[PDB]
RNA sequence: GGGAUGACCCCAGGCGGUAGGGGAGCGUUCCCGAUGCCGAUGAAGGCCGACCCGCGAGGGCGGCUGGAGGUAAGGGAAGUG
RNA sequence: UGGAGCCUGGGAGUGAGGGCGCGAGCGAUAACGUCCGCGUCCGAGCGCGGGAACAACCGAGACCGCCAGCUAAGGCCCCC
RNA sequence: UGGGGCUAGGAGUGAAAAGCUAACCGAGCCCGGAGAUAGCUGGUUCUCCCCGAAAUGACUUUAGGGUCAGCCUCAGGCGC
RNA sequence: GGGAAGCAGCGCCAGAGAGGGUGAAAGCCCCGUAGGCGAAAGGUGGGGGGAUAGGUGAGGGUACCCGAGUACCCCGUGGUUCGUGGAGCCAUGGGGGAAUCUGGGCGGACCACCGCCUAAGGCUAAGUACUCCGGGUGACCGAUAGCGCACCAGUACCGUGAGGGAAAGGUGAAAAGAACCCCGGGAGGGGAGUGAAAUAGAGCCUGAAACCGUGGGCUUACAAGCAGUCACGGCCCCAAGGGGUUGUGGCGUGCCUAUUGAAGCAUGAGCCGGCGACUCACGGUCGUGGGCGAGCUUAAGCCGUUGAGGCGGAGGCGUAGGGAAACCGAGUCCGAACAGGGCGCGUCCGCGGCCGUGGACCCGAAACCGGGCGA
RNA sequence: AACCUGGGGAACUGAAACAUCUCAGUACCCAGAGGAGAGGAAAGAGAAAUCGACUCCCUGAGUAGCGGCGAGCGAAAGGG
RNA sequence: AGAUGGUAAGGGCCCACGGUGGAUGCCUCGGCACCCGAGCCGAUGAAGGACGUGGCUACCUGCGAUAAGCCAGGGGGAGCC
């Protein structure tokens, strides 16, 4: 009764005014060492298709 | 609920061989003295109606009521001192003979007292008013107070 | 408010085992055996209804043969002939002018003859 | 009007949909016709396969919380003078909140979008870009707390 | 398509079907309608029918049995087949 | 101009396939064997006609009714 | 061999079979936790109308279970 | 009419037309209902009155007292949202071990500032919990239902014991419960008689189905079958039409499940009746019938009603977005950047589909743990 | 009969294995109280130039946080 | 040289009337839920029992060797054991 928020997910994904569901890049904690200075800067936040419809089911209560 | 049943958990029979079906325990309800499935439990069927909705339905309840030519707002009760006999003079000068039903609305216990036992009467103090018996009565009546409190209760 | 069985599931029963009357053994005397024998009971009668328009479409092709060999010709030969004769008539059904008034099926048998030589 | 007929108009609909019979939703229950359709299955939403979820993602949104809790400290509402185009004479916080805007969420900043309104209008905070707008006559009444 | 929208007349197409999706109905128990309406000149239930109305689930009609209950039009709940 | 198509959303089931024809691998140019690829029919058309009988070979996509008429595969000595 | 006593459930007893411990002991019986759990097997109830699948791919302590994609359906919009 | 309370003629009460009873269906026949009364005795009882016990000031000086194996520190643990963590606070098994207000603890390691509170003695109504017990209600059940038990049930009966645990209600308004005769040892019947009714005659209302009989029509001893259907033809019963039966001819692989595929020699089922499986609560998300709209909406509670509704804005959603954050704001973030680039234009109730948490469609293990009972 | 406080205190299960974690201070055992019991007049809350014994309801809030940061668990102040 | 009629040991279908059995409907000294009220007893021997008690008495009920009952106060008014 009354869901609760799953923490692990607020934790680690914002969700935008249209509903989009926002993430940093993978691929970056240790890969280094060499690789192209083009790979390790390209790591920004992007979109998810349909798991993000799973996604904010979870983030109920909140939004 | 097959838990609320009387019996014990025991398990009936062996399971394997038998010869019978398999078994748990008697409270199972396939059992016939067993327990039972998706059965009512006590419940609370009240729920919060917009108080909005409430107060246009009292007054467009009113207003059919008028339309119909039925509604007959008065003061002078001569029909008084608590007697049904009173009250049924009152009411065949007004032009009421008991062919149609009446709720009589007003802030006055005794001709409240008068009426009542009628079975054309269904008598209502003015902080009462509501839409079931408004509609549910074909004819109705007003002390003018009981008009006045029932203003107060739109705007 | 429960709402038991009552009396609902007795009337469906007889209803059915009106229907079953005087089928053999338990088949008009169980109300579940009397369902499985009208199952098929069912469907025998639609494919039957198909059927007789064929069983007679036998009948009449068969006897108007026997009646036709009966002055010469055989049937594959009389009903071409009408054909060319333009007699869009007969209808199968309609020879047993072969039986009743021979007479004139004997007329009809010429005319027959008459586009056929 | 009679008690005939206050019949609910063209949408109650309160037919539930029930799968006992030969007709509709059969032996199965309309769905089903299996195994794990049966009294439970595992989520989804989060779940399953027993795969790796997509909690591969990781969370750089970072700085998450020590125990003894969150800090409390001053919050800002804001209210584009769009809205403030209504009502008339002076404007003030909690006047705010009697009225659609602002309750209770704390220190007001008025803000933003639409054209301006000579009066006087008492804050905690404006934007460069609001305050400017409120040349065309008007206030700074600004700090308070005091 | 008529179009005096008449839900009635005219024309032309579609209608095999498991898992499933969608749409209409029929029946069972209980509540408002009810201080009412039916009822011993016969309620409910039971037994018969080749009759009437529904595509169908069903609903009428008639005859025998039964002996005190039953409950419309229009709506509302569910231990509902 | 089609129970075509595209876009957004609510509800599913399925995730065990099988035979036939054609193109290859494995096998022994064996298997109602087994692996993929292109198509079909059964599945769900074990409804109907032909094939002696018979899911998938040939004919054909079954709203109901008729003691009317033309055909298809296959047939016209008797069973028929 | 009669009568009177003592030792019990990971415990007793055992000239040792995992034997015996109230007619089934590799861990007694009763009640409770309890409606344990059961990716497994079975069963699921009135009528008519329209549409109508799948047995593939990816990952899966996965392989008769799942999650996304694909194929069925309804609603809104778009209009060759 | 067996019986009036039905129907009809003419009346009356109502602060009483809740309900139950009377041979059927009654405001005025009975018991009641509205309304109003009543305790010698025992319980209860600041709710309302009285009486005690007990308690109420200010300065100025001394600095005598303010709860000890305690505070406090260290080691081992528990409580809290806190699982060693930056780990405080509150409790404490072990070791050390103070001070009496210039005393001592707390404000999340610690130090300094600024503040909060006085540990190591005790009591204290009310608001809250439950229901063996009594009363009131019911869009609760109506004898396989409802408690296990409507009935002499924790009974019979089962077990050494702990413990397990059923079945089984109904003549009639009134017993008027069939004197007497007849056959029979009786049990039963047949006359007679009671009754409106006796296939209401006593495990007696209604009395359905399986199952077992008797009587009547059609029908069968050279046939062969998922038991039927289509067509003729004969016989038998009210009339140019139907119903019953079946001689011959045509055609025809049970139901369910499970399956690539079942009449299948694959699963289930002797037959009949009755019981038997997609629910409810609270969140969520689409859809939909309404209300009000840049706004919409109340929760607990308080006042009424005794099947009446009002009040109550604490709170909640919405009106602005970006960013880990400081923050800025129609923008904002990475960036030195008037490069580029990422994100950035309703609510309440009803109804219906699906999801989460709870057995959550229903029946089923082998086992695991606790407390008892058995030599 | 339940209801209450103290002293002791499981496992099935969930984590789609399991050991920390969960079920749970639950089930259960024991002692004590009473028509209730517990608590209770600050060596308190926590940031307010603040509140002012204790208990109980609605909010706060699935928030702050805890967590093989998994499965999951989950406050207090403040306002009515 | 020829022919379709004709028997029922028994069997099948239909119709009528009974037997068994206890479904259905109607009925209810009983149950279930919620809300109110009320809330401890015991060494002055409880809760719970055993045995006993009637002119005649199996069981239930009530009582306790004073045993279906003994004393007094209050309530009621024609029937009781």
């Amino acid at each position: 009764p009354k869901m609760k928020t799953h923490k692990g997910a607020k934790k680690r994904v914002k969700i935008t005014a249209s509903g989009k569901v926002v993430a940093m890049k993978t691929g970056k904690r240790h890969l280094n060492w060499q690789k192209s200075g083009k790979e390790i800067r390209q790591k920004g936040r992007k979109f998810v298709l349909a798991k993000p419809e799973a996604e904010r089911i979870k983030l109920l209560l909140p939004y | 609920t097959r838990g609320e049943v009387a019996y014990s958990g025991r398990k009936i029979w062996p399971q394997k061989h038998t010869g019978r079906a398999r078994h748990g325990d008697i409270g199972a309800p396939i059992f016939v003295g067993g327990g039972v499935v998706f059965g009512p439990k006590p419940r609370d069927y009240s729920y919060t109606l917009p108080k909005k909705v409430r107060k246009k339905g009292l007054a467009m309840a009113v207003a059919d009521r008028a339309r119909e030519g039925k509604l007959l707002l008065v003061e002078a009760f001569a029909g008084v001192n608590g007697k049904t006999k009173e009250f049924l003079a009152w009411a065949k000068e007004a032009g009421l003979d008991g062919s149609e039903s009446v709720l009589l609305v007003t802030g006055n216990e005794l001709v409240r007292r008068a009426a009542r036992n009628l079975p054309w009467v269904v008598t209502l103090a003015p902080e009462g008013l509501n839409v079931y018996d408004i509609v549910r009565t074909e004819r109705l009546v007003m002390d003018l107070d009981a008009w006045e409190v029932f203003q107060n209760r739109i705007g | 408010p429960r709402a038991k069985t009552g009396v609902v599931r007795r009337r469906k029963h007889k209803k059915i085992l009106k229907l079953a009357k005087g089928y053999w053994g338990l088949r008009s005397k169980s109300a579940r055996k009397a369902r499985e024998t009208l199952f098929a009971a069912g469907n025998y009668a639609y494919a039957h209804r198909k059927r007789r328009k064929r069983d007679f479409r036998r009948l009449w092709i068969v006897r108007i043969n026997a009646a036709c060999r009966q002055h010469g010709l055989n049937y594959s030969t009389f009903i071409h002939g009408l054909k060319k004769a333009g007699i869009e008539v007969d209808r199968k059904n309609l020879a047993d002018l072969a039986v009743r008034e021979p007479q004139v099926f004997a007329e009809l048998v010429e005319r027959a003859k008459a586009a056929q030589g | 009007d009679l008690r005939p007929n206050p019949g609910a108009n063209k949408r109650r609909k309160r037919v539930g949909r029930g799968p006992g019979s030969g007709h509709g939703k059969t032996a199965t229950r309309g769905h089903k016709g299996q195994k794990s359709r049966s009294g439970g299955l595992k989520d989804p939403r989060r779940f399953e396969g027993g795969r790796s979820t997509t909690l591969m993602r990781l969370p750089k949104r970072g700085m998450q919380g020590q125990v003894p809790g969150e800090i409390k400290r001053p919050r800002y509402q804001g209210v584009n003078l769009k809205d403030l185009a209504r009502f008339e004479g002076e404007v003030t916080p909690e006047l705010l909140v009697r009225a659609g805007l602002l309750k209770k969420g704390y220190r007001l900043k008025i803000l933003g979008e639409g054209e301006a309104k000579p009066l006087k209008v008492v804050a905690h905070a404006f934007s460069k870009s609001a305050l400017e707008k409120l040349k065309a006559a008007g206030g700074e009444p600004v700090l308070l707390e005091a």
